[PDB]
Order: C-alpha cells, then structure tokens, then sequence
C-alpha cells in the first residue's frame, strides 16, 4: 500500500482531489498533546494544503500499511475530524 | 577536516555493502527519490568546515519533483509543503522575509546542513527505507559534526530528530528544539519558536557571521 491508497481514501470522504505532498512520524505523546488522544503506537502524519486554504492531514499506522486512524481539517484553534476508528 | 575523510572513516567501522547492492537493486526496479545524483547534496553545497548549523529531517519527500538531497527543500517550480509553508510563516515572523522559492540551497551555501537521517525512499511510500543503513551513517555524520567542529546549533523538530541529543556533547554546542512545523503540532509551539534569531544570536556569540536566511 501507498500515498495513491491513502489519496483515494481521503478523496472519497472530501469529494475532491487529494494529494499528499509530506509523510511526518509523530510519536505518541506527540499525539496527545496535539489532538488529545494518545495512541499506542507511532503515527505517520500525511499533510497537504488545498487551493480552497484548506489544510487537510491523515494520520496512519507505520509502513508498511499505511492503515488509516484518523483524517483532520485545521481551524484556528484546533482540528475538526473527518474520520476516525474510534 | 573533509567530508572524504569522515566518509572513509565511517565506512572502515561499517560494512555498507548489503546498503549499496539493495540500493543499487532498488534504483533498478523501483522510483526512488532524490534522482541517484543529489543523494548527498546536503553534503556537497555544505562542506563539513562550513557548517554552521545542522537542521535535521526523517526522509526525502517521495512524491515527483519534489526531493532533490536537501531536508524540508523541494525543486524551485514545485508546490510548497506544508511544513515548509509552516518554516517560512515563522521566518517572517522571526526574521522578517518572506521566501519566493521553497528552494534551499540557498541555506545550505550560508552553512545549514540540511541532512536527512534517511537519505532515500520509495516512491509514494513515507519510511520505505527506514533502517536499511541510513542511520547509522546519519547517526556517524552528527558525532562527526560534534566530536571535530566547536560551537555548531544543531536545530531538532519534533521528538525523533530530538533522540539525536544523545549524539551531541550539548557543553560545545548549542542545541535549539521545538515541536515539528507540520500544520498537526505548528500552532501549539512552533509560531514564535524563533529558530532562526536564536541560531544567528548563538553563532554571533561565538565569533561565526550570521546566516542569511532570507533570498
């Protein structure tokens, strides 16, 4: 699996295209004081700013699965989820 | 001191040789970026005497036209990253200029060794070559940087380039951290981090000329 799975992915739940430009590890306390959960394993964190101005950023597990875990849009103060498992 | 006998010495203490032929493999049969030739650019625009600060990433971009050797830069004609767009809006913040180009070679010819601790990765694919080698010549290069040069500011972005303080004999040189500049950790404690003040206020204090880190 690939940033073309995690494009697609992301693209269906916003309804325009996608394009991840970065990939940042982010470890679990890392996490947490960014979103409020700590998860229990290390994050990729796969970012992208849209024309529109919106900045849209998937969290996913390691490589090499890329699984989803949550996607988020940024406000002034904060995240707006668009996805999550829990 | 040279790159070359740094190099020499880090490959006599590691055999690289299974690194080479699964690099040489991987270039062969796969997109691996940067194009083979910019692979130590870093290196190259930034001769080890020059070094005046060290700006850590984890790997190359791994989208087209977009890592060319150098952390956190893309190629002049290639849409701006967001953490990068995150580095510039805190440098005109800090220092006052706002950069045109997401281009930095610039920073590397005033003495930013803008140095990956992976060098390589597959297209489309964050980590890919993750622990084939790469940190363990990385991780020789920055005792290097410590161990021969003498006031140097090593600036470390979110907590996995913060592990290499453990590499860095912080009584000779200057060590400025902070949250990552991803758009997911910027706003709670990057904007007015002021890295960039804060370098050129230490390499003042030691005798070194400011780094211009404006175009």
């Amino acid at each position: 699996k690939n940033i073309e799975d995690l494009n697609k992915f992301a693209s269906k739940i916003l309804e325009t295209e996608i394009s991840f430009e970065e990939s940042i590890t982010f470890t679990p306390d890392e996490v947490e004081e960014n979103i409020g959960e700590k998860p229990n394993r290390d994050k990729i964190c796969h970012s992208t700013s849209l024309e529109d101005g919106r900045v849209i950023m998937l969290l996913t597990e390691l490589e090499p699965n890329y699984t989803p875990w949550k996607l988020l849009e940024l406000e002034e103060d904060g995240f707006k989820e668009l996805y999550s498992k829990s | 001191m040279e790159w070359s006998q740094i190099f020499h010495d880090i490959t006599t203490k590691h055999d690289f040789k299974a690194m080479h032929d699964f690099l040489e493999k991987e270039y062969s049969t796969a997109i691996v970026y940067p194009d083979r030739e910019n692979i130590y650019q870093a290196f190259d625009l930034t001769p080890f005497e020059n070094i005046k600060v060290v700006i850590l990433g984890q790997d190359p971009y791994h989208g087209p036209n977009q890592a060319h050797g150098l952390a956190f830069s893309v190629q002049p004609n290639a849409k701006f990253p967001p953490s990068l767009r995150n580095m510039y809006k805190e440098l005109a913040d800090d220092i006052g200029c706002v950069r045109q180009t997401p281009h930095l070679q610039d920073w590397a010819r005033e003495g930013v060794l803008l140095l990956n601790t992976v060098l390589t990765v597959r297209q489309g694919e964050a980590n890919s070559h993750r622990d084939i080698g790469w940190e363990t010549f990385t991780d020789e290069i920055i005792k290097a940087v410590s161990d021969y040069k003498e006031h140097v500011v090593f600036i470390l972005w979110g907590k996995p380039a913060q592990q290499k303080i453990k590499l860095i004999d912080t009584s000779k040189h200057c060590i400025i951290k902070s949250v990552h500049p991803s758009p997911l950790s910027a706003y709670r404690g990057f904007f007015g981090s002021k890295p960039y003040s804060k370098a050129n206020t230490y390499l003042e204090s030691v005798g070194k000329s400011p780094i211009n880190w404006c175009e």
